[PDB]
């Protein structure tokens, strides 16, 4: 028979075994993450080993089928996902070596600890130095936590990361890729459609084209934050200089959310919080998810399954089991979707029960697609669908309707700029960090950054792109980027940049379909069924169709566009351009805190 | 003495595989169609050619019952005119089928921790199965133009595959015991007549 019939039969054979081998591994990771024990970790590794071995050996068989001999669009995308494997193209010695390096890095990061003035403490990252970084405002103590963590983890990871780069550049080149920074950009590659073709070198073009418009908005926010930090830290920051890294409200500076108390626009007016209000109405740990479901039902999305409630750990169990309480959504397979979050009922646990319940709605939508095509269209669509639910659930209009706010609640311009500035420290304050970090790793893999200039080009870019200056001079011995969780465990970081761009392309499109009359930050897609019949036209597609086509179905354009993001923060930008009239805008790379 | 052995077929301890669907020809039956209709425990109860009303006036020559455990989402595939892996390769109903189809969820009965892989279904077949046909052959399916020689190789896969029935799956991926009742009409003494 033809290759199409010989591969369609093969994919049917793969699906039956894969749909029940990955599920058994998914029912072992879940059990370990819901009950940590010595036997569970053994079962988790044993189950995943069978699936890992099965997936690679099936990929080798799939490569025997010529891809060009398949004339079915829905069949090629499954072969592409199946054939395009990784780490199986290296020698058995090097493949063993790569996992040895990739496991030491994930061990040094977790085991990192630093010395405290109370010497016998050995503070771990979490809980620990995170509390120091996210809550303290002491210049001396934050500098010790910043430099200390990079002294321990950074120095140790540097010899391993230098061998991580070369080994990952041998797997990529053997797999017909330029560099390991080209393997990561292959998630955004479409090479089968006409008029929907996206190359691996066009992502760099769009990432650097959408960042040339964020910069005018980021400069105003950076100037305003810098002005407020001078009040908090007198004689510590130059008025026209860059921001020291340890003063960004985080260990690395990814999110500026912890700079809100210092940078409240209207300090007298409190923020809109319903933490106390929910407790007054006897809101249980399950009432949040029941109310969160009512939001997705209002827009027309399907209800959560009956098995979801029974099998999900919505509340912290009383039994002393070591539950990993990282809030995550589980796509186990076989029609089983679960959310792992120990509810500690609080406003932030009401705005993160719409993001995890927005990952399931995305997972439930493409459950009818073939097993290989069960995932986001790209790596930036699965984390962006959940976030647009947080935008709708954070608006005062949504909270007021549910009854968590008084019926006579008055929305003044004071609170409008307090909410927008709290979203800017998270949405538009992470893009320069996310863009610079991925741009650094891309050039390191490419070769534009020699072995002797890793920490010279890391801070030259950060002082130029991010506007963050070194608290202390770091030589080649340190490895500052490796201290981040994603860098040290071989995880891509351009997922969090495209996600933010897709957040508001989806949000603006849904609000336009929702007949929203006014600003884009007050939009609440709740009770609108025309914003759930257009969002679901991209959710159902999954990975079957190119992300460019999926993007056009909901938004209307085939290209990454940052124009909706600026419209969301446009009311804030006008206020930011009137509060920075008496303060300089921009940063000078020359100034350094350690110069004096 | 004349009680219909519905309990033997509708409440057996263990059902048969989809491809090896059991057929039982039952005679001398005073059938209480009401208890089947009023069971209030059947997930899917679709009857083709017979109204949900009693309709006990008509008599039939004989009644056939077929037993198997298909997945939950595969119940839709069993109907006149439907197509699918179960319909085309395992159990096909003719377009002129006259009978009643009874299905109910079988979780906690055919499911266990680890997976109840005993049940098997036919995934690959050379041609579409005829209506009311049964196949038990274990010959290796040949997808390519190379001799399989009775061993699982490239383009040579075993036609039978094992259902994975976990107790935590969704309603689609959970075992569903289905019993199909057929109505035989021809010139005969018609031992089984409705009251
Ligand atoms: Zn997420």
């Amino acid at each position: 028979s033809t290759t199409e019939e010989q591969a369609k039969t093969f994919l049917q054979k793969f699906d039956h075994e894969a749909e029940d081998l990955s599920y058994r591994s998914s029912l072992a990771s879940w059990n370990y993450n819901t009950n940590i024990t010595d036997e569970n970790v053994q079962k988790m590794n044993a189950a995943r080993a069978k699936w890992s071995a099965f997936y690679e050996e099936q990929s080798r068989i799939a490569k025997t089928y010529p891809l060009e001999e398949i004339q079915n669009l829905t069949l090629k995308r499954q072969l592409q996902a199946l054939q395009q494997s990784g780490t199986s193209v290296l020698s058995a010695d090097k493949s063993k070596r790569l996992n040895t390096i990739l496991n030491t890095m994930s061990t040094i990061y977790s085991s990192g600890k630093v010395l405290d003035p109370n010497t016998q403490e050995y503070l771990v990252l979490e809980p620990g130095l995170d509390d120091i970084m996210e809550n303290s405002e002491d210049y001396n103590r934050r500098l010790w936590a910043w430099e200390g963590w990079r002294a321990e983890v950074g120095k140790q990871l540097r010899p391993f990361y230098e061998e991580y780069v070369v080994l990952e550049n041998e797997m990529a080149r053997a797999n017909n890729y330029e560099d390991y920074g080209d393997y990561w950009r292959g998630d955004y590659e479409v090479t089968g459609a006409d008029g929907y073709d996206y190359s691996r070198n066009q992502l760099i073009a769009d990432v650097e084209r959408t960042f040339a418009e964020i910069k005018p908005l980021y400069e105003q926010l950076h100037a305003y934050v810098r002005a407020k930090l001078m009040d908090a830290y007198p004689s510590r920051i130059s008025p026209t200089g860059c921001l020291p890294a340890h003063l960004l409200g985080d260990m690395w500076g990814r999110f500026w959310t912890n700079l809100y108390p210092l940078t409240v626009p209207f300090g007298e007016k409190p923020s809109i919080d319903v933490t106390k209000e929910m407790q007054n109405q006897s809101w249980d740990a399950k009432r949040i998810f029941k109310e969160a479901e009512k939001f997705f039902v209002s827009i027309g999305l399907p209800n959560m399954t009956q098995e979801f409630w029974v099998n999900s750990m919505l509340t912290e169990p009383g039994d002393g089991r070591k539950v990993v309480c990282h809030p995550t959504a589980w796509d186990l397979g076989k029609g089983d979707f679960r959310i792992k979050m120990c509810t500690k009922v609080t406003m932030d646990d009401f705005l993160t029960a719409h993001h995890e319940m927005g990952h399931i709605q995305y997972d439930m939508a493409y459950a009818t697609q073939p097993f290989l095509l069960r995932n986001g269209a790209n790596e930036g669509f699965h984390e962006a669908v959940g976030e647009i639910m947080s935008l709708s659930a954070a608006t005062p209009h949504y909270l007021k309707a549910l009854g968590l706010l008084p019926p006579d609640f008055y929305e003044d311009n004071v609170t409008e700029i307090n909410f927008l500035l709290k979203q800017a420290l998270q949405i538009v304050g992470t893009l320069p960090f996310t863009y610079m970090l991925e741009k650094w790793r891309w050039m390191v893999f490419k070769g534009e950054i020699p072995k002797e200039q890793w920490m010279q080009k890391w801070w030259e870019m950060k002082r130029e792109i991010v506007g963050v200056v070194e608290p202390l001079p770091h030589d080649e011995t340190y490895c500052d980027p490796a201290c981040l969780f994603h860098v040290a465990e071989d995880y891509s970081f351009i997922r969090y940049y495209t996600r933010t761009i897709y957040q508001f392309q989806f949000h603006e499109a849904l609000c336009q379909t929702a007949k929203h009359e006014g600003p884009l930050y007050k939009c609440d897609i709740s009770n609108s069924t025309e914003a759930g019949q257009r969002l679901l036209q991209m959710l159902h597609l999954g990975k079957s169709e190119p992300w460019t086509l999926a993007l056009e179905n909901i938004v209307g354009v085939k290209t990454m566009d940052v124009k909706p993001l600026l419209n969301y923060f446009e009311p804030l930008l006008t206020w930011l351009k009137e509060q920075n009239r008496n303060s300089p805008v921009g940063w000078s790379t020359d100034w350094t805190p350690y110069s004096d | 003495t004349n009680l219909c052995p519905f309990g033997e077929v509708f409440n057996a301890t263990r059902f048969a595989s989809v491809y090896a669907w059991n057929r039982k020809r039952i005679s001398n039956c005073v059938a209480d169609y009401s208890v089947l209709y009023n069971s209030a425990s059947f997930s899917t109860f679709k009857c083709y050619g017979v109204s949900p009303t009693k309709l006990n006036d008509l008599c039939f020559t004989n009644v056939y019952a077929d037993s198997f455990v298909i997945r939950g989402d595969e119940v839709r595939q069993i109907a006149p005119g439907q197509t699918g892996k179960i319909a085309d390769y395992n159990y096909k109903l003719p377009d002129d089928f006259t009978g009643c189809v009874i299905a109910w969820n079988s979780n906690n009965l055919d499911s266990k921790v680890g997976g109840n892989y005993n049940y098997l279904y036919r995934l690959f077949r050379k041609s579409n199965l005829k209506p009311f046909e049964r196949d038990i052959s274990t010959e290796i399916y040949q997808a390519g133009s190379t001799p399989c020689n009775g061993v699982e190789g490239f383009n040579c896969y075993f036609p039978l595959q094992s259902y994975g029935f976990q107790p935590t799956n969704g309603v689609g991926y959970q075992p569903y015991r289905v019993v199909v009742l057929s109505f035989e009409l021809l010139h005969a003494p018609a031992t089984v007549c409705g009251p």
